[PDB]
């Protein structure tokens, strides 16, 4: 909006605070929210 | 009998039986076929009858591998019958009010309830 | 790392610009003509999709090494053990 | 109906602990013959041994040196083990096996050309509409031998393929998605773990140049904001079984998936023949 | 004799196929029926009970989204964050 | 053979477990003393369960 660039080419999502100010093309791919965890180690045979 | 198995299988393994005693008896007699018959026999269905024994090393190999598979046979037996007896039917039901089978029934979902009682007025009471 | 859950607030991305630019309608058909063609597809499957090992949820191992010393190393000292007991068995033999 | 296995008879116990085992049967039977030294033949030992370790199954005449026996009972000891275990394992492995669908995509061979391969690969799709433009310019030939089997309907469609009659189809993936979840069961999936393929998307059309295109695009924006949107996907876009990871179940144990065993038996007579008969000329000579 | 019967006994539990000799009493034969029933038991006991620890796998909290009462009423040993200043924050913001 | 090992495997599977007391008529609660381990249990007082 201070005229420094012309194009966001990046990973810029579509939301409705965005939307009344700038023009956003079709999307070119998509996608939601996840959460992401970490994982525990499995077991063994132990003293077989 | 055959649950866990095909026919097309007992055929097969009748017949390769059959052509394993073939082929040793053979060998054997080349460089015994009630022998031959009888030692495949007694090892496939681990019984105790049958005293013959083979002479060339190549016998060995074959009497081996016999063995090897007649063990893998019966352990997969074993083990699909097994696995067999604990995966049922799926066994799908009602959840409750929030499964969609009650929103939208078409045609093959019918429920009713008793005419004029207090889950009626449950039910008219909420849009 | 693993990744849960399932997804929400799903909006798609987008390539920002200004309101007012002649680029739009090209930039949009653009887009869509490389969506529709497959160029989108031989991107994916050479940047963001070449596979690496899985996760899963059971993942039946297979029984390796890891339980070998409890039988192997038993074995061995057994025949230890038995050569052993073979030499005092002929030493005890010659007395009676 | 069934799983694909090839190799459950070799998948567990990997090969790492065979050659163990073997080169344990050739330091045993060494030690034996040497312990026996202070009519007995190495043969005898090893044919003891191999047949001892598989259940016992060939009748083998047993040595009868005392320290002999101590060795033979650890090793019938380790052999039951060995077995007990190689039991669980395969059990476990059969419990727990998946399953692949046959199709990996669009882009494969058994959609490129059906011509050369088995009785034809009969797919079709409903004509008059978005589907057919995609196919048609990217794959001409395609849609060349396709235009025999096109049916006018989504239900008389899945009636069809569900009697065997049509064994694939190509349609949109959200009605496909809404008619595998909502049928009588789940018996039918979609290829790969929700694929898509020339990913589009829905929308409004409006008129040429209006002046309504801004409000509706910020009404729709506001709406998928607010989080009144995945409600209505509950509502009215959800299913009853879960396509995940099923694995339900198989039986009969055909051929297919155990071919190996008998192949590398016939592979291993073959060689003893050959090497009996080998081994002739040599004794002649 | 003690070293034929101990043999005997040790082999009919291992299934080692060793040994020579047989009871000559109608009681030990009952005894050597119910000792061999008593190893054939017993080994198809060891057998079920490693396949059934060999699959049985415990679970754990593995939080199923956004829905889970972990994340709806926080503790103070549960913290979970997000980039500053994104699309993220400002979906967690709009909401009441 | 092959059936019992397949059947007392599968049912191994199955096996759930029973709780420890039936209830709060069990001889344990009436009769805490004469059990060889010492059996202890505790409730807040001043409450209404206690009364």
């Amino acid at each position: 909006l201070s005229g420094q660039a012309d194009m966001i080419v990046a990973p810029l999502t579509i939301n409705n605070e965005r939307a009344q100010y700038i023009e956003f093309s079709k999307p070119f791919k998509y996608q939601g929210l996840t959460i992401l965890v970490k994982k525990e180690i499995p077991r063994s045979t132990l003293d077989s | 009998f055959m649950n866990p198995f095909q026919s097309t299988l007992w055929l097969l393994v009748g017949l390769s039986v059959h052509v394993v005693a073939v082929m040793l008896y053979l060998l054997d007699r080349f460089s015994t076929l009630s022998s031959a018959m009888w030692f495949s026999w007694g090892v496939l269905l681990n019984s105790g009858i049958g005293e013959g024994a083979p002479r060339s090393f190549s016998a060995r190999i074959l009497g081996m591998v016999w063995a090897g598979f007649a063990m893998i046979i019966v352990a997969s037996y074993t083990a699909n019958l097994a696995a067999f007896l604990v995966l049922d039917r799926p066994e799908e039901r009602i959840t409750g009010i929030n499964d969609p089978r009650l929103r939208n029934p078409s045609d093959k979902f019918i429920y009713a309830t008793v005419k004029q009682s207090s889950v009626d007025i449950y039910f008219r009471r909420q849009v | 790392l693993v990744t849960t859950g399932e997804l929400f607030f799903r909006s798609g991305f987008g390539i920002g610009m200004r309101k007012d630019s002649p680029w739009k309608q090209q930039v949009s058909l653009s887009i869509l003509k490389s969506h529709e063609n497959g160029f989108m597809e031989d991107l994916d499957k050479t940047w963001v999709r070449y596979q690496e090992c899985d996760s899963r949820s059971n993942a039946p191992a297979t029984l390796t090494f890891e339980n070998m010393a409890g039988v192997f190393m038993i074995v061995a000292g057994g025949i230890v053990a038995g050569i052993f007991l073979i030499f005092i068995e002929i030493a005890y033999k010659s007395r009676a | 109906n069934g799983t694909v296995s090839p190799s459950a008879f070799l998948e567990p116990f990997s090969a790492d602990v065979w050659v163990m085992m073997f080169v344990m049967l050739l330091i045993v039977s060494a030690v034996a013959v040497f312990v026996f030294e202070y009519s007995f033949t190495i043969g005898k030992a090893i044919w003891l041994l191999w047949g001892l370790v598989f259940n016992n199954s060939v009748p083998v005449q047993n040595p009868k040196g005392t320290t002999s026996k101590i060795m033979v009972s650890v090793w019938a000891f380790f052999a039951v083990i060995f077995l007990a275990s190689y039991t669980a394992n395969l059990a476990a492995f059969m419990i727990q096996e998946e399953y692949v669908d046959q199709v990996s995509g669009l882009s494969d061979k058994k959609f490129q050309r059906p011509n050369d391969f088995s009785p034809p690969f009969r797919f079709g799709t409903v004509p008059n509409g978005s589907t057919e433009r995609n196919i048609r310019n990217n794959y001409a030939e395609m849609h060349a031998y396709m235009g025999k089997f096109n049916q006018r309907g989504v239900d008389d469609a899945l009636l069809s393929l569900k009697t065997g009659k049509l064994d694939a189809f190509i349609y949109d993936a959200a009605v496909l998605n809404y008619m595998a979840g909502r049928d009588e069961g789940c018996k039918l999936v979609t290829i790969g773990s929700g694929k898509v393929f020339a990913s589009t998307g829905y929308g409004i059309a409006i008129q040429k140049d209006s002046g309504w295109k801004r409000q509706v695009d910020l009404a729709i924006l506001q709406l998928f904001g607010d989080g009144e949107m995945e409600e209505l996907e509950a509502l009215w876009l959800t299913g009853i079984c879960h396509n995940e990871k099923n694995e339900v179940m198989s039986s009969q144990l055909d051929i297919d998936n155990m071919a190996g065993v008998f192949y590398m038996l016939g592979a291993a007579m073959a060689l003893s023949l050959i090497t009996f008969i080998s081994e002739h000329l040599f004794y002649w000579q």
